[PDB]
């Protein structure tokens, strides 16, 4: 599997430019494919998504009918095209996969990303900034959520992420308790309605980073506030 | 309907209207293919002719009051 | 020496032919009086699968009891998920012909054999997308009949070549080799517990194998024809045995004798399918006649009949939790009853 | 010929060295098995339409 | 009615629709079962093995031959999977005569039986010329000693091809019986014929006709 | 006066008389066998939906045609036997115009079943490799049928009114719109002999010579009983249909003349009653015929009566 994409440097505000996402080690057909922006002092935020077959299309709230995307399935190619661009888009872009049926697991694997500069609904809280942290000591974070994110059926919809420093980040928990694989059995997930907590037993080095809290409820997909683990 | 009764020609010599009590008027619209002027007599005949010569105009005129 | 091997094989088949005949004291069908009946049963068909555009040959639940497996002639194996029914993987087979096919325990392996004397095992839950074929082992001489997963790294397999062997998937070897039969083998079944197994071939008897020692112990004689179906009872103490002569039959293993016949004088064809209830008191059967019929296990008489479908009955499957039954056939649709 | 007397005479000799009870034991066993886990049968008794993971 | 719910039915639809363009795609080939006895020139004639399977294509049209050999098991058991196929091509050797009588009840064996009512078959009798040549010295009273006819080829082969419409007991079933001459006769062309006639017949009975 | 025999008016009260006693019986008696004959298959079909395909199809669209047209028919002998039109202006409207519907679309079934039989025998081989014909086409080819019917039938609705031409009211068309009055006439009256007679024929000797053509070739003990129902099937279409369509035309030669006789007219008067019956004789025995002759369905009939009674 290797996701690389490539295109973006320092424009003049007010042009355009495309993003270009180039696919190898997979079945590039079968999966839908996500573009998530990072502000150089701020946290993740969504932007935009396309299904397989290019079937459904949806955008975010802040930037629809200025960006357009679409998929080359014969190249194994996916293009962003951007035009008219504002003074606050100035932030990395990372390019995700994922995949729908019953039990699966979404958002496994993250791209790289490019830097392009610019010269001049359900809301997630996370309340904590930073957390002093001691090696053999267990620990827990704890995402509060706005509405009850559990429907008819029993599973409840919240993925927990980690971002190590000068990396990208990758999937911890998908659907609140179970747990993605290649991931060790260190941590553990559990919470109840509107109140969630991610606990962890023996903490060791190379084990700190952003933890993210993310809800796939209903489109957009909102993020949280993150939580830092100190030195 | 069907096998409603026509006139099939116009050929005649001229009636003085003294022998003419009653007439009626068959149209090329409705049933039969041409239209003409039956005229009925004190004999039970039945006397037909074309619309559009003057004696058949003349005696229809006078004959259309009493 | 062959008149003195003849008599020492006779001299012992009339010497057990006494021993059975001295142990029973009296028969089921006394003691089974003085107790309630079932009661007249009646479901209704709950949900419809369409899809194949051919004969459904084998079917196969999972431990989850809400996903399920198929296989057809038309060369494509479905899993299906019975509750939103909707497809999740549609697999597209090598050769056309398959006869069975199996799901693992676990949830990760699938496995498939037909007229090519090679059985086929999918690795599903793979690091790229497509789902692709993990190991080939073709071992046997004769057509694929029965194949069941013992575990994710051990399976065992029945054939027209008269024998049945164990394999291990990691080395793609034979470990061990069962030789006893003289006809074909045409079904066989696991204990609850995975250290025995019984199955039932054209020579109109059954055996009972031990996996670990490799060797038989018992022999049940009771048919006149090739047994079908066969299946374990709950409990794992006895057996139901499906032939081509419009009779079932009920063994015991701690007592070496038949114990009961189920027949009714209307149906005249054979046996296609077996299964038991989740307590063991209900048996259902699939005929060839587009008819299948719910035995008392004890009284032994009809006690409900399910609706029919346009074709032959092939197979038929109850689930672990034991809340439906789920039936193939000729005319390509699959039905749930509860 | 010899090899399948010989194999046949010891097959029938190992057969002949299992101990049997009863048909009146393993029969009361099987009716004393089935009346304990009856009671929690879906398909012999059945549960309505809250519970049915099928219909409601 | 939910995020994932829905991605997971649109899933579904994609999948429900890519299996019947294959099913319209396969609706489009002949498919002959190739039955006979082993050494009877079996393979010129389609001109632990499980099974062969062949395929060729004349004038515009893709035929699939299934060649059953090597299994040793019981036929019944397995005929049941090759129930609709467009017809048979049955095989027999005139070389030798100490194999007809085996060849013949094995003839009268597939020719009736419960899942073969309607299907049609065609009858293959090869090395024409070789049984010609040996008609010279060894006479014909050898096999089907009751008679023969005359002593040399033009009239003796006559009686074979009796034998085996004496041995058809069905009311609506045909027998295309050819002769191939040798390992040098073209065949595409006399099979193409034989298989016209049958999907004609069928169309008839679908009509109202007869 | 003294005219004597010279153009008098041609009394066709006998002609009448005639018509009278004869018309009323000859629909009551075709009526009730007409409807009981259809019916049955109408059921037979209706009993199973699976396994219907092809020609069935339009078997069971022809059998549809035929029991509104003889359901709409014994209006006219109550008309003929009462001697005036009683029912509303709406009636003579409606009963015209909807008998002109199931009339022509009877028509562009027959050819549609010709054209069916053609590509299935003579393109056997080619339709088979190019899977040409399907079950969901048919459905599409009879909404364009039922479709041309409504728009061919919109001349005969626009013209048919109530008025009395003599003695009490009767239900004609009448032509007070247009300018030329005969011309119309003339143009109604070729329409529904084109449709008619000219279509079907041409459609069915061409299809039924190609078929027969290549089945006399074909080595098959099926031929026999196929060649035989399609020289039988041919026959009758031209021993009912030819002597109405002759008659019709006798009407359109003369239709502006002034020196043509009574006694011609008169003998054409008797035989429009006695040929414009078998017009109705043939639409109400044909699909009876097409179905009966059929193995499949005589075999499902018998099924279903040796069920049913037991």
């Amino acid at each position: 599997v290797q996701l690389v994409e490539s295109g973006g440097g320092l424009v003049q505000p007010g042009g355009s430019r495309k993003l270009s996402c180039s696919a190898s080690g997979f079945a590039f057909s079968s999966f839908g494919m996500h573009w998530v922006r990072q502000a150089p002092e701020k946290g993740l935020e969504w932007v935009a998504y396309i299904s397989s077959g290019s079937g459904t299309i949806y955008y975010a709230d802040t930037v629809k009918g200025r960006f357009t995307i679409s998929r080359d399935d014969p190249k194994n190619t996916l293009f962003l095209q951007m035009t008219s661009l504002r003074s606050e888009d100035t932030a990395m872009y990372y390019c995700v996969r994922s995949i729908y049926y019953y039990g699966s697991s979404p958002f496994d694997f993250w791209g790289q990303g490019t830097t392009l500069t610019v010269s001049s609904d359900i809301v997630m809280t996370q309340a904590t900034s930073s957390v002093p942290v001691t090696p053999g000591e267990s620990v827990s974070i704890s995402c509060r959520s706005s509405k009850s994110l559990l429907h008819s059926n029993g599973n409840t919809y919240l993925y927990w992420f980690l971002q190590r420093p000068g990396q990208s980040p990758q999937l911890l928990i998908y659907r609140m308790s179970n747990l993605a694989s290649g991931v060790p059995d260190r941590f553990s997930g559990s919470g109840s309605g509107t109140a969630f907590t991610l606990t962890i037993s023996r903490l060791e080095a190379e084990d700190v980073g952003v933890y993210y809290c993310m809800q796939h409820l209903e489109y957009p997909l909102t993020f949280g506030a993150g939580t830092k683990l100190e030195l | 309907a069907s096998n409603f009764d026509c006139c099939l020609g116009y050929t005649d010599r001229i009636l003085h209207p003294k022998f003419i009590v009653g007439f009626t008027r068959q149209l090329a619209n409705e049933g039969c293919d041409i239209n003409a002027i039956i005229f009925h007599t004190k004999k039970k005949l039945s006397v037909c002719a074309n619309p559009k010569q003057t004696w058949v105009k003349y005696i229809v005129r006078l004959l259309s009051k009493k | 020496e062959l008149d003195q091997l003849r008599q020492e094989a006779e001299q012992l088949k009339n010497q057990i032919r006494d021993a059975r005949k001295a142990c029973a004291d009296a028969t089921l069908s006394q003691i089974t009086n003085n107790i309630d009946p079932v009661g007249r049963i009646q479901m209704r068909t709950r949900r419809t699968l369409r899809g194949h555009l051919a004969k459904i040959y084998a079917m196969h639940w999972g431990t989850d009891s809400r996903l399920l497996v198929s296989a057809s002639q038309d060369g494509k194996l479905i899993i299906w998920d019975s509750y939103t029914t909707n497809k999740v993987h549609a697999i597209p087979l090598r050769s056309s012909w398959v006869m069975t096919c199996a799901y693992a325990p676990s949830g990760n392996y699938v496995a498939c054999g037909g007229l090519d004397n090679i059985c086929s095992i999918y690795n599903l839950k793979t690091r790229e997308g497509n789902v692709r074929v993990s190991r080939e082992l073709a071992g046997h001489t004769g057509y694929l009949s029965c194949c069941r997963f013992l575990d994710d790294n051990q399976i065992v397999t029945s054939s027209g070549d008269t024998t049945c062997a164990l394999w291990d998937i990691e080395t793609g070897q034979q470990t061990t080799t069962f030789t006893g039969h003289t006809g074909d083998v045409m079904s066989l079944s696991l204990a609850p517990d995975t250290r025995l197994f019984v199955s039932g071939a054209c020579d109109a008897s059954a055996k009972l194998w031990d996996v670990r020692e490799g060797m038989c112990r018992q022999t049940f004689t009771g048919h006149e024809s090739d047994i079908n179906a066969i299946c374990f009872f709950p409990n794992g103490n006895a057996f139901a045995t499906g032939s081509d002569d419009a009779t079932c039959r009920l063994f015991d293993l701690r007592a070496d004798q038949e114990l009961m016949t189920y027949s009714h004088d209307n149906i005249i064809c054979g046996i296609t399918s077996v299964s038991f209830s989740k307590s063991g008191r209900l048996l259902l059967a699939g005929y060839d006649d587009f008819n299948c019929n719910v035995w008392d296990a004890l009284k032994a008489d009809r006690a409900g009949v399910l609706a029919g479908h346009d074709n032959r009955v092939s197979c038929l499957g109850v689930t672990d939790d034991g809340m439906a039954v789920a039936t193939g056939s000729w005319d390509s649709f699959l039905k749930i009853w509860n | 010929s010899i090899a399948q007397a010989r194999k046949l005479v010891e097959q029938l000799k190992m057969e002949a060295n299992i101990d049997r009870i009863k048909v009146s034991k393993a029969a009361a066993d099987l009716m004393a098995y089935c009346e304990a886990h009856a009671k929690e049968d879906p398909l012999l008794t059945p549960v309505p339409a809250s519970e049915n993971p099928f219909r409601e | 009615l939910s995020a994932e719910e829905r991605a997971a039915l649109e899933r579904s639809k994609a999948i429900e629709k890519n299996l019947k363009e294959d099913g319209i795609s396969a609706a489009k080939d002949v498919k002959l079962l190739l039955l006979g006895a082993d050494n009877s020139g079996k393979s010129t004639i389609v001109k632990t093995t499980g099974i062969v399977e062949t395929h060729f294509t004349f004038k515009n049209l893709h035929f699939r031959l299934f060649d059953v050999g090597g299994q040793r098991s019981e036929r019944k058991k397995w005929i049941h999977c090759f129930e609709d196929v467009t017809a048979i091509i049955f095989c027999v050797d005139l070389s030798d005569y100490n194999r007809m009588h085996e060849s013949l009840m094995d003839f009268d064996s597939i020719c009736n039986n419960k899942f073969f009512i309607d299907t049609s078959i065609i009858l293959f009798l090869n090395k024409k010329d070789l049984f010609g040549e040996k008609i010279k010295k060894s006479p014909l009273t050898i096999c089907f000693p009751e008679y023969t006819g005359p002593n040399t080829y033009e009239d003796a082969a006559a009686y074979i091809q009796a034998q085996f419409e004496s041995k058809n007991r069905s009311p609506n079933k045909e027998i295309y019986c050819h002769m191939t001459c040798a390992t040098d006769t073209n065949n595409a062309q006399v099979i193409f014929d034989a298989v016209t006639d049958i999907i004609i017949a069928n169309n008839l009975r679908g009509c109202g006709l007869y | 006066y003294s005219v004597d025999s010279e153009m008098l008016l041609c009394s066709l009260q006998e002609v009448r008389q005639f018509s009278r006693l004869f018309v009323p019986i000859a629909y009551s008696l075709i009526c009730v066998f007409g409807l009981l004959g259809n019916i049955l298959v109408v059921i037979t079909f209706a009993f199973y939906k699976k396994a219907r395909s092809m020609t069935d199809v339009y078997l069971l669209n022809m059998a549809i045609a035929d029991i509104l047209f003889v359901l709409t028919l014994p209006f006219w002998a109550v008309s003929h036997a009462t001697g005036a039109w009683v029912f509303s202006n709406a009636t003579c409207k409606l009963l015209k115009g909807i008998y002109a519907i199931n009339f022509n679309c009877g028509m562009l079934l027959l050819t549609c079943i010709s054209m069916d039989r053609y590509i299935a025998i003579v393109q056997a081989t080619k339709s088979f490799r190019l899977r040409s014909r399907t079950l969901p086409r048919s459905k599409i080819i009879c909404l364009v049928v039922w479709g041309l019917s409504v728009i061919i039938s919109s001349s005969t609705f626009v013209f048919n009114q109530k008025y009395n031409t003599q003695g009490s009211d009767v239900c004609e068309p009448k032509y007070q719109t247009v300018s030329e009055p005969i011309r119309w006439k003339l143009l109604m009256l070729g329409l529904e002999l084109l449709f008619g007679f000219f279509i079907p024929l041409m459609f069915m000797i061409f299809c039924y010579t190609f078929i027969v053509k290549t089945l006399v070739q074909a080595q098959n003990s099926k031929r026999h009983k196929a060649i035989r129902v399609i020289i039988a099937v041919v026959l009758v279409f031209l021993a009912c249909q030819i002597p109405h369509n002759m008659v019709l035309l006798v009407t359109a030669a003369n239709l502006g003349k002034m020196n043509r006789s009574c006694q011609s007219e008169k003998l054409i008067g008797y035989t429009k009653t006695v040929t414009e019956v078998l017009a109705f004789l043939h639409c109400c025995l044909n699909p009876v015929l097409y179905a009966f002759i059929g193995q499949k369905f005589r075999n499902y009939f018998l099924k279903i009566l040796k069920d049913l009674w037991c």
